[PDB]
């Protein structure tokens, strides 16, 4: 730790007038941890293992000197870029834990260093578990492969997981099919702050959490990196929604295009508007209304609202196509 | 099923302090003696090593014996020393003087009755008593003489229980005392008749463990005693925790001893790795088994590669599959078939316990019955024959009162033990 | 109607946990002993009675005893999840183990525990009105299972007499091994078991490890997997007493059809649709496919190859959606095969059973859900190979009196080794004579 | 699916630093062996396995050993920034250098260090399940690279046998030179490499200096630039094992396609889009331009002119956005050219590979970012001119025994010089005979 302060004499040692070798702590004058006749600063003997100690400290001041800058090795110049990033994080202990480390209290063998083991807390929670208690609990209480390190692979896997979660959940089911993806898109749009239709990692996380999907920050980092095509870590809402709809089969496309071509010929100048669709639809023929579980007026009202357009808006083929890909997601 | 511990002499008291630190840590006992653990699994077998004191406290079932109180003042001053019961410390007023005859005949017979009274008071308190465990050095004076006297008396008073010993034997390279051969010879003669199971440790082997495997720059006796405390606390783990295949000291003896005199065993503990390397290699059953059979990891100077295994036992701690353990033990027996005695169809017993030591995912302790134990005794007998032909220091022993005939009997008995191991090493089916 | 289960030692108690988990989940008893009251049930039912008895308050309690000399495993059962299901008197535990010594269990320590066990079994047998046999689970490799199992079977055989005793023993694996003294304990156990058992189902661990590696996709199996497979086998055999079916089979019919001579009661076992959930949806599982599966040695739960011997009798139990005509077509196709041979004195080699209840699926289990299954128990001379190898290992150790001082010191005469070894030699000749085709007749 | 890297001496370790920097940055492993949380989410991948193995805690450690007789370069690795990436046992260092003496490395000093190296490689090779070759980096101009590289390749070749060994070797350039004894060490090294290597890639520093002056605009290059170019070449050859592609090429297919006779295994290497950012934005870089570029001698990394010989085989690896039809059109256009000639016994002269992963860009690097690249390794008779020049320099010094007393003092017979010189003379005659324009029918 900085400045030592755990290699120094303790008050109990001073009061008891303790000597050196019973505990072999080199702090008294004239005694020092000599490896090969020299200090650990010199590369002789067992310096590598002594430098691997949990309580090791090197006397390097944080404020640097001039000759350190002047005298550099070619290897240091080659590998300095990674060193600057690698020096950001390091484990730290308080003084009581350092006292425990120096006194080497709880160890299976003399060289066992449990404080340097990153899996210690899960070991502690995992301790004192018996085979039967794990294997004989209460019986009531108890994926397409994707290959490659490419970010596109990660994005595809995450998209598939999200789609499966939405199918099993099915929030916001309406009287007319096609409201799940609408709710997800609206939730994403609501958390945009700028107005240009792009999102970053944190807003993506908040939006997908509001939409009902359980995620984490690394998931959103991977997704935004995978779907990025212009190098700015911005996520386009249109692109992600198009990927959430998925690949479309041929029969559904054929029916959609046939219906659109039929509707085109019944209008003037081949321009179709939304009130045409509202007037011409035959809502009382669905299986959900003839069986007797959804009223016809409610179904028509649900259909009219899902377009998110005024009654005089021009409905192109793109809007019709997208609307009925959204609806096919539930059938 | 309770064990009673006896700690004798300087080495025994020092190893015992580290052992009781390890056991108190594993069961979450504070150095004040208060239970502070975090799972009920720790409490249901606390009785095995601890007695219950009234409010929160637990007291350890151990007897401390020594001829000069210097060690007792050192152990009472240690970090866990307060836990020990005051009435369990028995001491005299003058040292053993490194002499077996003084420790066995003059101050031994004077103090032994008070120690037997304490051991009986401790023994009769158990609801069901398991074997005794003894720690002592064979090269010393009070450890060898009074330890073997006490072992003989407890074997007379409790012949149906188990007798287990951990024993320190003189290194082949540097002596700490000039008269080591006499004390060692008399002690091995007493042990081969009295003991049920005996473990032997060379300090040179612990130095080689520290320097080659752990790469410590300046090891101390605390490290050697920590390795010993680790294996001793490990052998009894299946007695005091649940597991898929429970084991017991009597079950170990029944599987390890083919004939009653062949009860001297070698020890090893597997997870050992340097402070720099531990982040670089994960624990797994193949890694533990390969280190477990490497002779570099065995705590005696004789190496198994010059002998053959009659029998061996491995106790594994942790949640792991039994198939991997069984297939590893089959693979090691099949690939190295020349090193296993052929008239026994399966030499290794396995046992599995669910709870590993804190901070380790898995661990195994290994006990081995190998004929290479004959090499240590032969070397001690050589040094004895060089010293005895010239009566090098015999007047001390004769002045205490010993007859020279005891030396010739002890030499003959050790020579017969070496001969019996050598004959089974070179035995054949015919 | 009723059956009493006796569990001995470590393997028997751990296998008991899996068995009672299955019987609870199949009947629907919760871990606290109370069935879900629901709204109502249209008609009264009784199938649980074979394994459970109800109190006046409607709690269920099972007809079983757990016997051990060491406390740890039974205390582990006492502290587990099913604490309220078992009656506390049924879980009997001693102070110390038999330390892999058959002599310690039989002569010194089991003699103290047998009277408590006999008093508990008497109290169970008094609360029955149609008891039709004992099922016993134990391992012969350990000390208490062999010694106390033999002593208790002898006492049960004198007190209850003609009542049947069916054992599901776990004998030592042919190359995987766990303890050095396994041959002595297995030989001495087999000597007592020969005179006092009606049908011995023999199981090995190396076969169930092979079955879990090859068919299921588990690289590192543990005893809970093996015990769940054994529990499935026991549920299949006892289903004939508990549910409606086309052709029921009472436990006396197994002994009548499967055992030709009173000493020839060692049998082999095999279970067909061991399959994982991912493989299960790519394949149909018709009657003929599982019937073809049960005869391959890769399906067996014991380590022996039946192509090196001759079958004497087979009993095939089908449960689930099966129609008798498909069973008949399958058995006729098996009979056509040239690598399956029967001794010429057994022309009608098969017994069939058909039950409508499909196998139950356990929440943490590894088997898939399937509409039909078949289980087989068969008598074959290939079981001689299992003994000859244990006897050879015994001969190797006994030539130097290996470890013998433990057995003679704990109270057993050295003469006991020679009588048992000669009895197993006679069992080898029984398998030689029964397997002989014909003599020189006119 | 796996490869082990062995780095020897100064050039091999310094080129290794650039290689491992690149492989880490291409996979995404941090300098401390970890991998960020977003690379390991959503999908589970194994592509790192060719070069890294993971511990059970998820740390990555690389499959390489570093061998040196002087401590300085390995101590630079031990105290630098990548200290935590490598396992400390893998970094092996001796006490003193081989002092430009092949004899000191091979006979006197390497004999002490070689057994630790073999123990580390054995411990690594036992923890593998699809090892598919050894990659070796060394320079033949120095003492330890020549002597210890030869001794270690001999021992590896006896212990592992048939497994392939591919070497990247820096040979002495034709006029720039750094030490006087380079010809002796290069001849004695080449004698060992003939028997114990499957493909040998030849490099000259003078060619990489010319390429860095001509294509990039660097007037004063240093070893880090050359080492980064070599690392790019190695990444191109090993990309076929690690990423998806249209036409994969396994490391055994290189050896099968490139070597016609067992001694003719020395290949030339070149790389196409070595370009600066200012030129890269002035030009399109279609497949046909880089295919035409790889055959110009200005693109080669070895100082030889291929117009003085005939090609026997070429292997072209394309990585990035390329479609097979343009590769076919390009190869047909190259085949049309009159200054490119193939031996008449090799009519089908080309092997192609196409991989989708584009080349990675290193933060301090000097190469531009490009969508596609091609790398070529080819076998040609022109390489015989390099050996003839080494033999002329050897003959000049050896006629008067200019420095032989050092080699004789360190343990070598004077006869070994004449043996090696006669073996390399036979290699020159092999390249004369194999390249014969035609054989007569009579
Ligand atoms: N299949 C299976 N085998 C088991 C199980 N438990 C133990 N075994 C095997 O049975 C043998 C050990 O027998 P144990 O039941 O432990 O012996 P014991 O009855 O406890 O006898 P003692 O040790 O004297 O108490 C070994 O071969 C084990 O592999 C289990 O749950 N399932
Ligand atoms: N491309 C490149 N060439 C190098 C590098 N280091 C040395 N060389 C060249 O390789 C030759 C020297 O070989 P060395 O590697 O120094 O020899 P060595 O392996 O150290 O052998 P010893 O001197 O005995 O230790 C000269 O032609 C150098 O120009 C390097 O890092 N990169
Ligand atoms: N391993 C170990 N050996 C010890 C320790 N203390 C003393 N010894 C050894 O034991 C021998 C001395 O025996 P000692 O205990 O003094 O005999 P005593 O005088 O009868 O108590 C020497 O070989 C010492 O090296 C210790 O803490 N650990
Ligand atoms: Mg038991
Ligand atoms: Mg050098």
């Amino acid at each position: 730790m900085i400045g030592g302060q755990h290699k120094k004499e303790r008050i109990s040692e001073r009061l008891q007038n303790c000597q050196n070798q019973p505990k072999n702590r080199c702090y008294l004058p004239g005694t020092q941890l000599l490896t090969g006749g020299y200090s650990t600063k010199t590369l002789q003997g067992n310096w590598s293992e002594e430098r691997a100690d949990a309580g090791y400290y090197d006397g390097k001041a944080i404020v640097p000197t001039h000759l350190s800058k002047i005298w550099t090795t070619e290897y240091t110049v080659m590998t300095n870029h990674a060193m600057k990033r690698a020096q950001e994080q390091a484990p730290v202990f308080d003084q009581a834990t350092l006292v425990d480390i120096v006194d080497r209290n709880h160890r299976a063998y003399p060289t066992h260093q449990p404080h340097l083991d990153p899996q210690l807390p899960k070991l502690k929670e995992e301790a004192f578990k018996t085979t039967m208690r794990t294997s004989f609990n209460h019986p009531q209480e108890v994926v397409r492969p994707v290959i490659g390190n490419t970010p596109a692979a990660q994005a595809r896997a995450i998209i598939m997981r999200f789609r499966r979660q939405l199918l099993i959940s099915m929030e916001g089911q309406s009287a007319f099919p096609g409201n799940v993806l609408r709710q997800v898109r609206l939730a994403l749009e609501r958390n945009d702050v700028v107005g240009n239709g792009v999102l970053n990692v944190e807003e993506t996380f908040r939006g997908f959490t509001e939409a009902g999907v359980e995620t984490s920050i690394p998931e959103c980092v991977a997704l935004v990196r995978g779907l990025d095509m212009k190098g700015d870590n911005m996520l386009s809402i249109r692109k992600v929604m198009d990927e959430m709809r998925g690949e479309e089969r041929d029969r559904r496309y054929s029916i959609i295009e046939g219906v659109y071509e039929l509707l085109k010929k019944l209008c003037s100048n081949g321009v179709v508007r939304l009130h045409h669709l509202v007037d011409l639809i035959d809502v009382d023929s669905m299986e959900s209304v003839l069986n007797g579980t959804v009223s016809s007026a409610d179904a028509l009202r649900a259909f009219t609202t899902q377009w998110d357009l005024p009654l005089e808006a021009h409905i192109s083929f793109e809007t019709f196509h997208t609307f009925f890909r959204d609806s096919s997601f539930e059938l | 099923r309770e064990i009673v511990c006896v700690q004798a002499g300087q080495c025994g008291n020092q190893i015992g302090s580290k052992f009781w630190e390890v056991i108190s840590d594993e069961h979450g006992v504070d150095p004040t003696g208060t239970y502070q653990g975090d799972s009920d699994l720790q409490l249901e077998r606390i009785n095995v090593y601890f007695d219950e004191a009234t409010g929160g406290r637990y007291v350890p079932r151990s007897v401390l014996i020594d001829l000069e109180p210097g060690t007792m003042d050192s152990v009472r001053a240690g970090p866990y020393g307060q836990i020990f019961r005051p009435d369990n410390f028995i001491f005299g007023q003058s040292g053993a003087g490194n002499n077996w005859a003084k420790g066995h005949y003059t101050e031994g017979a004077e103090l032994i009755d008070s120690v037997l009274d304490v051991c009986c008071k401790e023994a009769e308190s158990c609801d069901c008593l398991q074997g005794f465990q003894i720690c002592h050095s064979l090269g010393g004076g009070t450890g060898s003489g009074m330890g073997t006297l006490l072992i003989s008396k407890l074997r007379e008073q409790y012949p149906d229980r188990i007798m287990m010993t951990f024993s320190i034997i003189p290194s082949p390279k540097v002596s700490d005392t000039v008269v080591e051969p006499y004390n060692t010879t008399l002690s091995v003669h007493q042990l081969v008749e009295n003991s049920d199971e005996s473990m032997c440790i060379d300090n040179e082997a612990l130095y080689d463990i520290c320097f080659r495997t752990l790469k410590l720059t300046t090891p101390t006796f605390g490290d050697l005693n920590h390795l010993v405390s680790a294996v001793v606390s490990g052998v009894t783990c299946c007695l005091r925790f649940p597991g898929q295949l429970n084991s017991d000291l009597r079950k170990l003896a029944v599987n390890l001893v083919p004939f009653p005199r062949l009860h001297f065993f070698m020890m090893g503990f597997a997870p050992l790795t340097s402070r720099g390397s531990q982040q670089y290699r994960g624990l797994s059953v193949p890694e533990l088994t390969q280190q477990m059979f490497d002779a570099k990891n065995m705590m005696q100077a004789a190496d198994p590669r010059h002998g053959r295994y009659l029998t061996a036992s491995a106790l594994f701690r942790g949640r792991m599959s039994t198939k991997e353990v069984d297939e590893q033990m089959l693979n090691v027996q099949n690939k190295n078939s020349s090193y296993f005695i052929e008239w026994i169809p399966n030499n290794i017993k396995s046992s599995v316990c669910d709870i590993p030591p804190k901070g380790l995912k898995m661990a195994v302790t290994f006990i081995g019955n190998n004929t290479c134990i004959q090499e240590m005794f032969r070397r001690v007998g050589e040094q004895f024959t060089l010293m005895f032909r010239r009566k090098a220091f015999l007047h001390w022993y004769t002045g205490e009162g010993m007859d020279e005939m005891e030396f010739t009997e002890a030499e003959s008995n050790m020579n017969d033990l070496v001969s019996e191991y050598q004959q089974y090493q070179d035995a054949t089916i015919e | 109607r009723e059956a009493i289960c006796i569990h001995i030692g470590q393997a028997g108690c751990q296998v008991g946990n899996a068995c009672w988990e299955l019987f609870c989940l199949e009947h629907g008893i919760q871990p606290d002993g109370a069935m879900p009251s629901d709204k109502t049930i249209g008609v009264e039912d009784d199938a649980f009675n074979t394994f459970f008895s109800e109190t006046g308050a409607g709690k269920h309690v099972p007809r079983a005893v757990f016997l051990d000399l060491e406390p740890t495993v039974v205390d582990e059962v006492r502290t587990g999840t099913y604490r309220q299901l078992f009656h506390p008197e049924q879980l009997i535990s001693g102070k110390e183990d038999a330390a892999n010594n058959y002599a310690r269990g039989h002569y010194t320590i089991g003699k103290e525990i047998v009277d408590l066990c006999l008093d508990r079994i008497r109290k169970l047998a008094d609360n029955c009105t149609g008891l039709q046999g004992f099922l016993v689970y134990h391992a012969v490799g350990g000390g208490t299972g062999s010694g106390l199992g033999a002593l208790l079977l002898e006492r049960l055989s004198v007190d209850y007499g003609k009542k049947s005793k069916l054992g599901y023993t776990v004998y030592p694996s042919p190359q995987v091994s766990t303890a050095v003294v396994e041959p002595y304990n297995s030989v001495l156990s087999t000597h007592s078991l020969l005179e006092h058992t009606d049908v011995a189902a023999m199981l090995d661990n190396e076969a169930i490890y092979d079955l879990t590696r090859r068919n299921l996709d588990i690289e590192r199996p543990t005893y809970t997997n093996l015990n769940r497979l054994i529990g499935q086998v026991v549920s299949s055999l006892t289903a004939s007493l508990r549910f409606d079916g086309a052709l029921n089979v009472d436990l006396t019919e197994f002994q009548t059809n499967l055992v030709p001579y009173p000493r020839i009661h060692f049998v082999l076992t095999s279970y067909a649709p061991v399959i994982s959930a991912e493989k299960a949806y790519h394949e149909q599982l018709s009657v003929s496919e599982i019937s073809n599966a049960v005869f391959e040695p890769a399906s067996m739960m014991t380590k022996c190859d039946p192509r090196h011997g001759k079958y004497m009798a087979c009993c095939l139990m089908y449960r689930g959606d099966v129609v008798p005509k498909d069973v008949n077509a399958a058995v006729a196709t098996i009979k056509t095969k040239r690598t399956i041979q029967f001794v010429d004195w057994s022309p009608t080699g098969f017994k069939c059973g058909i039950n409508y209840q499909p196998p139950t699926v356990v929440p943490g289990g590894d088997l898939a859900k399937v509409q039909r299954a078949v289980c087989m128990i068969a008598n074959s001379t290939a079981i001689a190979e299992v003994f000859a190898r244990i006897d050879h290992k015994f001969d190797l150790m006994y030539s130097k009196r290996a470890f013998v001082h433990w057995y003679v010191g704990e109270g057993m005469e050295e003469g006991e080794f020679s009588e048992a070894r000669e009895d197993l030699a006679a069992l080898e000749k029984d398998y030689e004579e029964v397997g002989a085709e014909s003599a020189d007749m006119d």
